[PDB]
RNA sequence: UUAAGAGUUAAACCUAGCCAACGAUCCAUAAUCGAUAAUGAAAGUUAGAACGAUCACGUUGACUCUGAAAUAUAGUCAAUAUCUAUAAGAUACAGCAGUGAGGAAUAUUGGACAAUGAUCGAAAGAUUGAUCCAGUUACUUAUUAGGAUGAUAUAUAUAUAUAUAUAAAUUGAUUAAAAAUAAAAUCCAUAAAUAAUUAAAAUAAUGAUAUUAAUUACCAUAUAUUUAUAUGGAUAUAUAUAUAUUUUAAUAGUCCUGACUAAUAUUUGUGCCAGCAGUCGCGGUAACACAAAGAGGGCGAGCGUUAAUCA
């Protein structure tokens, strides 16, 4: 992407079973070194659902766990998301629309919700 | 679902010959049907015979014309006449000799 | 001082005398034959005391000690059958006194050398669906059925789980003639129990997407994992679970 | 006791014993030569690896083949 | 895992997690453990052996002694602590199959794990190596139970061998109450300590020759037909059952049939709960186990030290 | 692993945490009373003597505490525009978007921080105080002891 | 002179100081460390491969430009070593593969940018031996690598301890001497295959891995809460429809048995030889120790041994 600073995925785990710490890092650094902060955890596996649960009708689920008052501090900062993680951001309601881009933007069949 | 022909690319034949990167010798592949080529996921393209590279292109500039987004030959990049930049030192020294 | 030992019965048996050279017999396979008795032309060995389960829901346990190694018994009249010198089963000249003073504590040990483990008692059914009602329909507590009927809350609840496949199980007509016989056998060999916040983002869902981001709040300094960790993955105490499918999955 | 001096890769010259009932070891021969002293030879402090380099493995071994090279 | 080898031998006299006819004699003749003019090696190396014999054979010794947890848990009598030397392994799905009476002998429930019979809560799991956690719920496909609780199918030649037994003793018994029906109303009525007619009720039965009836079996249960046995052959009732078909439990099932503290069981269902982990109690452990406490102090001596 | 046992049984490392604001705020009442009280004089304190001469080229004392104030840090770092009027532009608005953003998530994460200083600030204050009277408890345990006084002189007492 | 202190460097002038037996100076050796690995009860001790942090280096030495920062894998000069283009030339694989040597010993002259990053570009997109995958290698760690039943063959004639006969019966041995429930045989399974289907890694689209994982053994739907009975497309048959609905296993080494140190059922060959051995030690007819047979005891896809580390 763009800057010094930016907010990007390093790889941890295993062998084709990836997981990704959000971190904000160097752009300089290499991917896995230790970065400025570790913002967050993301699973791309999504939860595994059951036939019956399929008939239920519930939606895999992936999981990120994420720190939303540092990384909307380094969001004003300066620090430049990269397209995953700006796309993971923008599903979390930190970054809106105007993080967009022509290729991503549609019914809407659930909102997104904040609770406890 | 399948998109319109278009007269600029009348035909798979046509869209092909646009594409380009030696996309012509799928022709056969696809028989000249629109719907197949519209319809063809990877998998399919794989276990016809069309190569990596090839279908992975070819579903991208399908992707593209689904979208209207030009769909013209990007020429791949090629390393310079001088050769590479690790190279060019080497390369430039002999040709300026010999020529 | 040590030695291989080989597992003689420690009771008295009548040891092999002088063999045809071709029956090429072992004392351990004769002392076998004689704990055993005659075996059946269907294969059974009636003569033997625990051949057939019990049925007067008391348990029938091995007791070398106390029989001292005579395990055979008439099938029907269950009065006590010796081996003798003609080879012939028949009553024993005195009857061990130990057999019939047994302690009650001992007919509930299984294995006669630990007396610290003994057989647990089984649940009538009418206690069960007791249980079922008082909980469940009356909406009493675990704590409450548990010290009504000097019972231990987990097992209450497993009672309440078991209680309610069951009804399931009987609502489908999963339980069959076989089954039916088999719990029946298996309630008779038992003793009977005698009853006197983190904020959380659930993301934006869209046509064709096959998968709802979920955000958890975290804290920095807490939250990732960590650089430098220590890697098990070629040690003994290499970390394993299972997945939600059940499947195995390095942890 | 059969035994030989053998001179090592890094210049060191041992003296290395040669266990088994029977050895083809002879000068020229070139040999693997780990730990281990000959008790009653004072002065061999080392053994030669049987079935290993030059060195064959002891004909007609049954027990512990994998001591002395031995196939079967 | 270990290969299954020499799981019975009579001369070593080992007790197996199962309920073997060989195993019954094994435990049954065993006595106690032999400790006396031993070493303390000596001791803990008999202890040892006797001890792993019958928890978790199957697993390799290194596996066991990182399994192997130093620590016992517990909750007047003297509380046996050292029982729960081997308490870590009751938590396993095999081990608590085979506690269950879900399966004949852990192997049996390994398979029966490995085979896809077994679910935990709804899930089904196919290691034997999966820990159950206190309240989860376990379940068995009834079949399986059946089989393993059940006595063994004989094969159709057998079982027409012991159905032509069967019917010769029947006709000898009718033979001897018609022609001397006095004597035989008096044996039975001793051994349980008049009317011509009872005599008159019994038939005989035709002898069956198997050379002609061998390889057809809807033949030979329609001509068997005894008073017990009607128009089956001999534990076959419907041949498409893994077991004995008219179900009778397995022979030598009460010298091993033991109630567990820590599992609640519905043998309608296959269904089992684990309740929590073994514990020692004033007077009582939780751990089945057919061997003293001194034993298992041994055994936990040698796995604390690895032997040393 | 041994080391691990220090710090909660965590193995590996997260980067250091950095701070939001990296100077003391003016809001901190007692930091910078404790920066302005006078210095303890003498070698148990941290400062030149009056007679004692310091060398030529240095200075006497440090360098004095930079007070970040969040209002001027805010001002100064993220300004909001002058000219608000504008016309239409395809990226212009998405820039403005972007440009709001920073500065709500910016002044936020200031405003936040400070009050979060301030709150520790009198956590600690409730805590010290209530240490306090905790030893006026004891006192007033001791004297219903010594209330008890006959005068009489005592061993425990010498 | 520097942005900046200082004998850091350069110049000048003064003072006689500074370190050191609690070890200076000199020499040898060494990349350093961790919330990393090993070990121990622990203090500690060892390693610095792997994960991570710092430093230094990119064939050797010095200097110079640019720059915020370089004595830069840059440039200049020289040293070493090669190639041609014979020139005020080029290259130095401690980048990825790979080759030769050295060594006891450490692999592919692989696929893809699908994912995560990086560079260029306004974008479209382009490059990427970073990276991700696969290959080799028991180097290490984990799960599987089949359970129950099972000591003999024939012949006789609502009860049930069926009893008689004959015949056989491998190695060892003549009874506490066994091998051995070990085999065979029987029962029941699953893996693999063969078929269908089929996620997820990734979505706007793009999948190298890939002959994907997983599911079912005909396929759906229609209700119940995985197991049921139904309706419809399969299915050969016999004569639309009573019926069934792919097949199917088993596969272990290596060390040791006088004591330390677990291994009793005993024999044979040798004869202070051959040999074994970690320590004591054994071997001269009577070898529990050597080489073997039987039996037995450990660990087990590993076992042993050598080299080391800790205790
Ligand atoms: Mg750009
Ligand atoms: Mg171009
Ligand atoms: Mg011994
Ligand atoms: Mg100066
Ligand atoms: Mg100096
Ligand atoms: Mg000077
Ligand atoms: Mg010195
Ligand atoms: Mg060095
Ligand atoms: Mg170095
Ligand atoms: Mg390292
Ligand atoms: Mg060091
Ligand atoms: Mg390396
Ligand atoms: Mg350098
Ligand atoms: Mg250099
Ligand atoms: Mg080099
Ligand atoms: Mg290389
Ligand atoms: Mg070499
Ligand atoms: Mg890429
Ligand atoms: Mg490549
Ligand atoms: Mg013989
Ligand atoms: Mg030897
Ligand atoms: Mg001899
Ligand atoms: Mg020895
Ligand atoms: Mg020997
Ligand atoms: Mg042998
Ligand atoms: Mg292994």
């Amino acid at each position: 992407t763009c800057g010094l600073v930016r907010i990007r995925l390093a790889r941890f785990g295993r062998k084709n079973s990836p997981v990704y710490n959000i971190v904000v890092a160097n752009s300089r650094k290499a991917r896995d070194a230790k970065p400025i902060e570790v913002l967050g955890t993301y699973v791309p596996v999504p939860s595994p659902v059951t036939k019956r649960e399929l008939k239920r009708g519930v939606v895999p689920i992936k999981d990120v766990k994420l720190d939303f008052d540092r990384t909307k501090y380094w969001i004003g900062v300066g620090a430049q998301p990269s397209e995953t993680v700006t796309k993971l951001l923008r599903k979390a309601g930190i970054l809106n629309d105007a993080w967009a881009t022509s290729k991503n933007s549609r019914k809407v069949v659930f909102e997104r919700m904040e609770t406890l | 679902t399948i998109p319109k022909p278009s007269d600029q690319v009348p035909d798979v034949d046509a869209f092909l010959n646009k594409i380009g990167r030696n996309c012509n010798e799928l022709k056969d592949t696809f028989e000249n049907n629109w719907n197949n080529l519209f319809q063809w996921d990877s998998k399919i393209l794989k276990e016809k015979g069309v190569n990596i590279q090839q279908r992975k292109y070819i579903l991208k500039q399908v992707h593209n014309y689904r979208n209207n987004r030009p769909i013209h030959e990007i020429k791949l990049g090629k390393k310079s006449f001088f050769g590479g930049e690790r190279k060019r030192k080497a390369f430039t020294a002999k040709w300026k000799a010999e020529n | 001082f040590s030695r291989r030992r080989i597992a003689y019965p420690f009771y008295p048996f009548k040891k092999l005398g002088r063999q045809h050279p071709k029956k090429h017999d072992t004392n351990l396979k004769t002392a076998m034959r004689q704990f055993l008795g005659p075996k059946n032309y269907k294969g059974e060995y009636v003569m033997n005391k625990y051949f057939t389960v019990p049925t007067n829901h008391v348990p029938n346990y091995i007791k070398p000690d106390l029989e001292r190694g005579q395990s055979l018994e008439h099938p029907v009249t269950k009065k006590p059958l010796q081996l003798r010198y003609d080879g012939t089963l028949g009553p024993p000249p005195v009857e061990n006194k130990r057999l019939q003073n047994i302690f009650k504590d001992r007919l509930l040990q299984p294995f006669p050398s630990n007396p610290h483990c003994k057989t647990n008692y089984v649940l009538s059914p009418q206690l069960k669906q007791s249980i079922f009602e008082e909980i469940t329909v009356e909406g009493l507590s675990a704590q409450q059925v548990s010290q009504k009927y000097g019972l231990k809350i987990p097992r209450v609840e497993a009672i309440v789980k078991l209680v309610s496949v069951e009804n399931s199980w009987n609502r489908r007509n999963r339980v069959s003639s076989d089954l039916k016989t088999m719990d029946e056998t298996l309630y008779r060999m038992f003793p009977v129990f005698d009853s006197d916040n983190t904020k959380v983002i659930y993301g934006e869902l869209v046509e064709g997407e096959r998968s709802q981001y979920k955000f958890t709040n975290a804290k920095v300094g807490k939250v990732g994992y960590r650089y430098g960790s220590g890697n098990r993955d070629n040690k003994k105490d290499r970390r394993i679970g299972f997945n939600k499918l059940g499947q195995m999955v390095y942890i | 006791r059969k035994a030989c001096r053998v001179r090592l890769t890094n210049g060191n010259v041992v003296s290395a014993y040669i266990p088994g009932e029977g050895h083809d070891a002879q000068e020229h021969s070139i040999v693997y030569v780990r730990g281990g002293r000959c008790q009653d030879l004072p002065g061999v402090k080392y053994h030669v690896i049987r079935g290993a380099g030059d060195l064959s493995g002891v004909v007609n071994r049954i027990s512990s083949r994998s001591k002395y090279g031995a196939k079967k | 895992p270990r290969k299954a080898n020499l799981l019975k031998s009579l001369a070593r006299g080992r007790v197996r997690t199962s309920f073997n006819k060989y195993n019954l004699f094994n435990l049954y003749k065993k006595g106690g453990v032999d400790l006396k003019s031993k070493s303390l090696y000596q001791q803990k190396w008999t202890a040892k052996q006797e001890t792993r014999a019958y928890h978790g054979e199957h697993l390799t010794e290194k596996r066991w002694q990182t399994v192997f947890k130093p620590k016992l848990d517990s909750v007047i009598k003297e509380t046996p602590f050292l029982l729960q030397t081997f308490a870590v392994l009751e938590k396993r799905l095999d081990f608590a199959l085979f506690r269950a009476m879900f399966a004949s002998s852990v192997r049996q429930a390994r398979q029966f794990i490995l085979h896809g019979n077994v679910r935990v809560n709804g899930v089904k799991i196919k290691h034997p190596s999966y820990t159950l956690k206190p309240g989860d719920m376990f379940s068995v496909k009834p079949d399986k139970v059946l089989e393993a609780l059940g006595a063994k199918k004989p094969s159709f030649q057998e079982a027409l061998k012991i159905d032509k037994t069967q019917i010769v003793l029947w006709n000898k018994y009718v033979k001897e109450a018609k022609t001397e029906p006095k004597e035989v109303w008096e044996k039975k009525l001793e051994n349980f300590e008049f009317d011509p007619k009872w005599a008159k009720n019994l038939k005989y039965h035709d002898p069956i020759k198997l050379s002609e009836l061998e390889g057809d079996e809807p033949k030979a249960r329609k001509l068997i037909n005894l008073p017990w046995q009607k128009n089956y052959v001999y534990g076959r009732q419907d041949p498409k059952k893994p077991f004995f078909t008219p179900w009778k439990p397995r022979p030598f099932l009460s010298p091993f049939a033991i109630l567990p503290h820590h599992l609640e069981i519905s043998f309608k269902t296959c269904h089992a709960v684990y309740l929590r982990d073994p514990v020692a109690r004033p007077g009582q452990s939780e751990v089945i186990s057919p061997f003293d406490v001194p034993v298992h102090e041994r055994a936990y001596m040698y796995y604390l030290r690895n032997g040393k | 692993g041994k080391g691990a046992a220090k710090y909660g049984f965590k193995s590996g490392v997260f980067p250091t945490t950095r701070s939001i604001l990296k100077s003391p705020t003016t809001k901190q009442t007692d930091i910078i009373n404790k920066v302005k009280s006078p210095k303890p004089k003498g070698v148990l304190g941290i400062g030149y003597a009056k007679g004692v001469k310091h060398p030529k080229g240095s200075h006497r004392l440090s360098p004095k505490v930079n007070f970040i104030d969040v209002d001027n840090l805010i001002a100064k770092t993220v300004a909001e525009p002058q000219s608000i009027k504008s016309s239409n532009g395809s990226a212009q608005k998405v820039r403005l978007q972007k440009a709001e953003l920073r500065r709500k998530f910016l002044i936020e994460a200031f405003r936040k921080e400070e009050a979060r200083l301030l709150h520790k600030h009198e956590y600690l204050q409730k805590r010290t105080k209530e240490l306090e009277k905790a030893k006026e408890l004891e006192l007033e345990k001791l004297n219903k002891e010594k209330s008890s006084d006959l005068t009489i002189m005592t061993l425990d007492k010498m």
